[PDB]
């Protein structure tokens, strides 16, 4: 009993879209510079709906207009998955970002849109407004970073207590900060943004080490990479990215282990069979 | 006051994102009272605080120094009425300080 | 938190363990260890935690260190190792090279227990250590310390002077030397019986009838002759021949009212009080009027001494007593306040059962005797006084001096009729009566007895002192040892030197 | 295999699957590593009795790890914790009423636990048998089937179990209704904790004023301690012993009441001084108020001032405005304020001067739009003549000791 | 088999082991009398594992049974003791304030920008500040630790720069904040818990003394109370009014909150001596800091001192016994107990008296194995130079009032 809603936010209020209308959201996210994906598509749509959402998700009202100083420019939605029974529920937050595309994937008799989200889609901010350090340590760089971004920030590194000349003076937009942090310093310590918390950490490091998650049930099997431990999984309200995992496997023995998360691949749909979610680890120091 | 929500379960551990800080909370049920494991920014902060009602959670000064909150239970602990009847409360600096400031002059 | 927790070990013992021996012997010896050394044991630490209970020497060291007491002057270890004199005391040791059975004259002898400054029953040092506490968290308040002292060395029970307990501390207050809140009774054939400086009243017309003509009888049944008093020949308390004797015959329901000024007044207390001894009946039954039907009524058993019945038609009863005198006489009490201003009179009766009425039908011919009536304001029976058609008005005393304690009486107290009183005076209060005064007949100007004891005041700024020992027993070890201000036990301010000493 | 579970940070207590894996790993170590720990072989009974043993013990130090805390302990420890300081918890008791009388006939025999009722609930059950004799009429004995004060109002008790030949119940005024009590909570014995530390955390000067501040009828306090070694004015009071309290206490209090709160805020040894000739009202006489110790017989006496009373005039050349106003409501508001009734300001209590331009600023406040001209203040003595004109100043200073009171009747509005 | 309850002398609950014998005894006469108990056999396997398990649960017994008295306990456990009594574990701080910078022209200073104090100082700048054409602005600070600092008045060096800000200084107008340190007192908590046992009390000398100590950077303080009241002297301290509290608290304390704690614990009617000319240094010299009375009324003084500062200087002769090489380990153990760091012995207080006797023991206890054969020690006063090897003694008296202070240089030790 798959519970999943998407919850938009808009000048009227949240108009949450249940799982009881076709639902399918693909989130890809990752330990990377660029902004994690959702793709929604959503059918059953009434015209009353259709009117109040689609009209105001647009690319307009910021080119040639001017209708923008803060956020309400485009709107910011949120996804909850997870499963329910008995009565208890397990809904937990899969993706938080903004519309960035929308078109029309089915056509009649089933009006069925396809939006597409990012994160941190608001790079219609503004134009970085305190200037960034002239000479300061790397995570005094990304204090000022998360600063300007709004956000509450994580920096676990070992690189923190090295100054750098004009750390990055050349930025444009807020987007572009994480960019100069994940341009600075890129054989491990990758920075990105997920959800709401800004995390700056060495690629073979946990961010939460006592929220290790021991898996032991996989869809398939547990497969090697070139890097790490691949595998796919029923979706678990307790995995993130950059988590910490405890893999036991069965059909492949040699690759128990502790493994630290760099993607993730979220295939969620209500009415359909995938319900999966995709794991990337690499070995953890 | 932050309402941190409860489930009907004997044991659980929440994490959670609160007043600056990583937050996690193991409350299980121990004999006939309710015990909690509180730990901050990954390191352990108390291990089996005895769960009371009004009576906040870090009851000593260097745990809830400076301004990192306290966690208050509003009733007496118990799993059985978690989430319906019974909730916890994370309080900020300020409003800790307000709120011991009121309690220790009843 | 609600849902049960077994930890009971023998829950591991299924049913095919039914007639093992040593499987469900493992499980059962098992489960006795570690009950012995988990449960058992937690359940005499915690007794060993209770201060109050610290029987344990153990403890009471644990809460020297707690409360930070230097323990050299403590006592604890067990006794019976010091030989001093006497059989019930150790003996001195020898070379008992043979190692007889008896070990000598004594397994020991020792020095230890060194007067003068430590104590050796342990009770002594749970007061100690709970004087410590005290004085830890004292903020230097009278009130406090002195409760807490009735509370340690007495378990909260309140004390008389006989005593002569704790005592105050740093508050150079001293008490009394005037005399106030002074009450005076008189003993004699009424027994204890208080006397009011203030002109008090009685207010029934007579108080001993010995004619049918003096109160009259009301029965609103009217089925059998109202009860006659007749004059009898029987001791009276006050020492004569002049009791007076209801008869309330089978198939009455009648009762005498004594005649009384009336109204009596709004909103005050009224008390009656009566002599009465044992006759046919063995109790009498009496009212007290108010306005219909609010009349307030009581039943005393001359015999076993009980007030079983006293009924509360409205607000009015307030308390109902019955004070023994010698040769089986009783004074019964009423007191009642009602609101209304309707007290019209009071009726009396015989009773035949425990619980019979004002007018309960009687089924035989039952006599009682009584004499001296008395009505009056106020909540407490006064010294009988005579009446005769009059409202009654007298005063008993005037205290004519206050810091002397003389006292003059309105008429000289007659032989044989002592004097007690109570209050406070000269830094001591009397909260019991006590005797000053013995009647000769001629003599009315009197002098009152010390109260309690000290001066009191210990003149001085800063600076008290304590008072106990008459009462408790407790040890001069103990005395001592508070006395020494190195140990600190004693609740202080700093700027007060305070020497606890005293008995 | 166990590992540390008590550590520095409170006693660790890992779940029963940690517990059962660990002591099912160890007699897998000591008999064989592929035993057959199933739940009805002996190895397994085994097994299963050291997993509720080594988990009891964990939960029993959890639950008595920082029971010393009294903010967080529990039950009879916080029972013995509490009761240090003299705070007891009670005992649960029941309504043991006596002498309740029981109408019936012939030898009806009331049997134990009746369970009459009393109007209001209140199921009170017979404690002892009773025979009924030929009068018809007997008493009983009742004890509460709950525990606590549970109201007995005399009246007639409706019987619930009645026997055949019970006639009713009656709550004669003879009835000895001893009341129970419902013991006390933890949280409760908490509770007397804390005001207990609030009581005895205050110096003498705090305590003094907390305490007869708590007073009903004390509108203000006026607290002094000499401190000084030598008799002379400290800061505005001229004290006459060298180590004393002078205390002043405002309003129209019961003299007993605030004695007996200030007794029991005396720091002590510290004695009250009535201070020099005019430093206040030396009322109750020379010797101060005796009061009776509640804890021991022995009485303390106190001593305290009335301040000096105090009449303020005050004149005022209000203009009129637009708006029509009455001069009824200056003399209103002024005397709001000097009451202290208005928000914020504290109002004229003892030792607070008069001051024209206070007036003026209530004045200000309560009645927006009107022009004020002129605003003039003077004090006089109690009981005495209205000063002459030129005796107002534009601000009066007072004592230390002195309070003053502006009644409807001293405010002199002139419209100009 | 059993529980040894040390009944005054350690006070501690101690196992006693030697459970094997009564397991196996208790394995026979239930699986029989003639058991194998061997070990190399599963019942001997097996019993010895319940053996191991049982000394296990006596051990944390015992451990959680000792952990009520203090001298035993340790975080989290010591912690509820000192909260029986209210010795508040203790609060923390990090931040400065008002500092001065000077730079160039036109420049944004950093945020949290790097400046470094001789010795070691690592403070962050908090306000994001950007300067004037001026040549002089102030900056918030911040220092790195929760640690308890002082910086020097003097603008030092700095660390995170744009080659432009030239460099930061102090000013008196710079205000400096007094921080604690987790829980430092590990030890010396245990140290100070039987100094600060009347934080709940007032009006006392234990209750000043532990009320005063709760200020944050009183390292020590003492109290006396000369209540004997005719001038005298009493215990130490030469006094000039008969009976007066002398408090001479060290560190480096704010002097209004140190003034307003020793008011609240005011101890009511006795006065504040601090005469006699050299004891102690006075505060403010006459006529100490006012502060306000909470029961509001007057503004009264409350007077105490501070110690006179001393330099203490120690040489030792040691012999690297044992072979065991530590050549530079003695002054870091002189100093470390001199703070107070070390656990049942408080180190150099206002009260002390430096030993040769004491730092002999205090180095044995931080290393045995070296035979210290000569400890001379000897003070001289704040300043003045080294006291020469002809003053270097064995005791120093180091009366009442004033204080030692031991430096890592002034500590030389000679291997022989």
């Amino acid at each position: 009993k798959r519970i999943l809603r998407v919850t938009f936010n808009m000048p009227y209020g949240p108009e949450v879209i249940r799982e009881d209308l076709d639902v399918r959201v693909r989130i890809m996210k990752a330990a990377l510079r660029i902004q994690n994906r959702a793709t929604m598509e959503i059918f059953g749509l009434t015209t009353q709906l259709r009117e109040s959402l689609l009209s105001q998700f647009t690319a307009w009202k910021h080119r040639q207009r001017q209708v923008g100083r803060e956020d309400e420019l485009m709107i910011k939605v949120s996804v909850e998955a997870g499963y329910s029974d008995q009565g208890r529920e397990q809904v937990s937050r899969v993706f938080v970002g903004e519309v960035a595309i929308v078109d029309i994937i089915s056509p009649p008799p089933d009006i069925g849109i396809r939006i597409q989200c990012y994160t941190r889609q608001i790079d219609r901010t503004k134009t970085i407004r305190n200037m960034p350090p002239a000479n300061t340590t790397f995570v005094k760089f990304v204090e000022w970073g998360a600063n300007e971004m709004g956000l509450n920030f994580i920096c676990d590194t070992s690189y923190n207590d090295q100054v750098l000349k004009n750390p990055g003076r050349s930025i444009t937009v807020a987007s572009a900060i994480l960019a100069s942090i994940q341009d600075m310093y890129m054989p491990d310590v990758a920075a990105f943004v997920d959800d709401d918390i800004l995390i700056v950490k060495d690629r073979d490091k946990v961010i939460r080490p006592d929220e290790v998650t021991n898996v032991n049930s996989f869809v398939g099997i547990p497969s090697w990479s070139e890097w790490g431990v691949e595998f796919q999984c029923l979706f678990e309200p307790s995995i993130r990215v950059a988590g910490g995992v405890a893999v036991e496997s069965l059909m492949n023995p040699s690759v128990n282990g502790n493994y630290v998360i760099t993607a993730l691949e979220y295939d969620l749909a209500s009415r359909d069979r995938p319900f999966y979610i995709k794991v990337m680890g690499s070995p953890a120091a | 006051m932050k309402k941190i929500p409860l489930t009907a379960v004997p044991n659980q551990a929440i994490s959670f994102n609160a007043g600056s800080s990583y937050w996690k909370i193991r409350l299980y049920q121990n004999m006939d009272m309710m015990n909690a494991d509180i730990s901050r920014d990954g390191v352990i902060v108390c291990h089996g605080v005895r769960c009371f009602g009004g009576i906040p959670l870090l009851q000593y000064s260097r745990q809830y120094r400076p301004d990192y909150g306290n966690f208050v239970f509003d009733r007496d602990a118990d799993w059985t009425l978690f989430g319906d009847g019974i909730n916890l409360f994370y309080l900020d600096g300020a409003e800790f300080a307000e709120y011991q400031a009121l309690a220790t002059r009843k | 938190t609600l849902p049960a927790y077994n930890s009971d070990i023998q829950q591991a013992l299924k049913w095919l363990h039914n007639q093992a021996p040593g499987i469900t012997g493992l499980i059962q010896r098992k489960a006795q260890w570690y009950d012995r050394f988990s449960r058992q044991f937690w359940a005499n630490w915690e007794r060993d935690v209770f201060h109050l209970k610290t029987a344990n020497p153990f403890g009471l060291m644990v809460w020297c260190i707690i409360l930070g007491t230097p323990s050299k002057g403590f006592g604890l270890y067990p006794k019976n190792s010091s030989w001093a004199f006497g059989r019930l005391r150790q003996n001195f040791i020898y070379s008992g090279t043979q190692v007889p059975p008896p070990a000598d004259a004594s397994p020991g002898g020792n020095f230890y227990g060194g007067g003068n400054a430590e104590i050796l029953n342990l009770d002594e040092i749970r007061k100690v250590l709970q004087l410590r506490y005290v004085a830890l968290i004292s903020n230097g308040s009278i009130a406090y310390i002195n409760r807490m002292l009735r509370y340690i060395f007495n378990d909260d029970e309140p004390w008389d002077e006989a005593t002569g307990l704790y005592f105050y501390l740093m508050d150079s207050t001293g008490e009394n030397g005037p005399v106030e809140n002074l009450a005076i009774y008189r003993k004699d054939w009424e027994g204890m019986v208080l006397l009011s400086s203030s002109p008090r009243t009685n207010h029934v017309l007579t108080s001993t009838p010995a004619s049918d003509a003096d109160w009259p009888g009301v029965d609103p049944a009217a089925s059998g002759i109202p009860v006659t008093v007749e004059t009898a020949s029987a001791t009276a308390p006050d020492g004569s021949a002049t009791v007076c004797k209801l008869t309330k015959p089978a198939g009455s329901t009648a009762y005498v009212s004594a005649p009384i000024d009336g109204p009596l007044g709004s909103g005050s207390t009224v008390t009656f009080s009566f002599f009465a001894k044992a006759g046919s009946t063995r109790f009498i039954a009496i009212q007290s009027a108010a306005d219909f039907p609010s009349r307030a009524d009581a039943v005393f058993d001359l015999d076993s001494g009980n007030v079983i019945s006293d009924q509360m038609l409205d607000s009015s009863v307030v308390s109902a007593r019955m004070i023994r005198l010698e040769n089986g006489w009783w004074r019964c009490v009423l007191t009642t306040k009602t609101v209304s201003s309707s007290f019209r009179a009071a009726y009396v009766a015989p009773a035949e059962t425990n619980f019979s009425w004002i007018d309960s039908n009687s089924s035989a011919a039952i006599d009682v005797l009584i004499w001296g009536a008395q009505i009056e304001l106020g909540d407490t029976p006064t010294g009988y006084l005579e009446t005769t058609g009059a409202p009654v008005t007298m005063t008993d005393y005037v205290l004519q001096n206050a810091q002397t304690g003389t006292v003059k009486f309105t008429q000289p107290l007659p032989t044989g009729v002592e004097a007690y009183w109570t209050g406070d005076w000269k830094g001591g209060t009397a909260a019991e009566p006590a005797r000053f005064a013995v009647g000769n007949g001629t003599q009315d100007t009197f002098t009152l007895s010390d109260p309690a004891y000290i001066g009191l005041p210990t003149s001085g700024a800063f600076k008290l002192e304590y008072r106990v020992g008459p009462a408790l027993n407790l040890s001069p070890q103990l005395i001592n040892l508070m006395n020494d201000r190195a140990v600190g036990i004693m609740p202080t301010c700093a700027g007060c030197d305070v020497k606890v000493i005293q008995e | 295999a166990n590992y540390n579970y008590i550590v520095d940070t409170g006693v660790i207590v890992a779940d029963t699957a940690d517990v059962l894996s660990d002591v099912e790993a160890e007699f897998r170590a000591a008999l064989g590593a592929n035993i057959n720990l199933a739940a009805s072989t002996p190895q397994g009974s085994l097994v299963a009795a050291e997993a509720i043993a080594r988990s009891s013990v964990m939960r029993n130090e959890a639950r008595i790890a920082n029971t010393i805390n009294p903010n967080v302990s529990f039950g009879t420890f916080l029972d013995a914790i509490c009761a240090l300081m003299g705070i007891e918890r009670g005992s649960d008791l029941s309504t043991f009423g006596y002498g309740v009388q029981v109408t019936g006939r012939s030898q009806t025999r009331i049997s134990t636990g009746s369970r009459v009722q009393t109007p209001a609930g209140a199921i009170f059950t017979v404690l002892s048998d009773v025979t009924i004799p030929a009068g018809g009429v007997a008493t009983i004995d009742i004890k509460s089937q709950e525990y606590g004060n549970i109201p007995l109002p005399v009246g007639n008790l409706i019987i619930i179990d009645g026997t055949i030949g019970w006639s009713g119940a009656k709550v004669i005024a003879s009835t000895r209704v001893d009341p129970g009590s419902r013991q006390m909570s933890d949280a409760e014995l908490k509770n007397a904790r804390v005001n207990r530390l609030a009581i005895q955390g205050r110096n003498s000067t705090m305590a003094i004023k907390a305490y007869v501040s708590a007073v009903p009828n004390v509108t203000s306090v006026n607290v002094i301690e000499n401190n000084t070694g030598a008799v002379q004015v400290v800061n505005g009071v001229s004290f006459t012993l060298p180590y004393a309290v002078w205390v002043c206490v405002a309003g129209n209090p019961d003299k007993q009441a605030v004695a007996d709160a200030l007794w029991a805020a005396h720091n002590g040894g510290t004695p009250w001084d009535y201070g020099a000739t005019n430093n206040g009202v030396p009322v109750d006489g020379p010797n101060g108020v005796p009061v009776r110790d509640p804890a021991s017989g022995r009485k303390y006496v106190v001593k305290w001032t009335t301040p000096i009373m105090y009449d303020g005039y005050v004149n005022v050349t209000v203009q009129q405005g637009s708006s029509s106003v009455a001069p009824e409501a200056i003399q209103n508001a002024v005397v709001n304020y000097a009451q202290g009734k208005v928000e914020g300001e504290e109002g004229l209590v003892v030792g607070a001067s008069l001051s024209a331009f206070e007036v003026a600023g209530a004045i200000a406040r309560e009645i927006p739009g009107i022009y004020i001209k002129l605003c003039q203040v003077a004090c006089v003595a109690a009981g005495s003549p209205a000063p002459a004109p030129g005796d107002f100043t534009s601000e009066y200073v007072m004592s230390a000791f002195g309070q003053a009171t502006i009644s409807v009747g001293n405010v002199r509005v002139t419209f100009v």
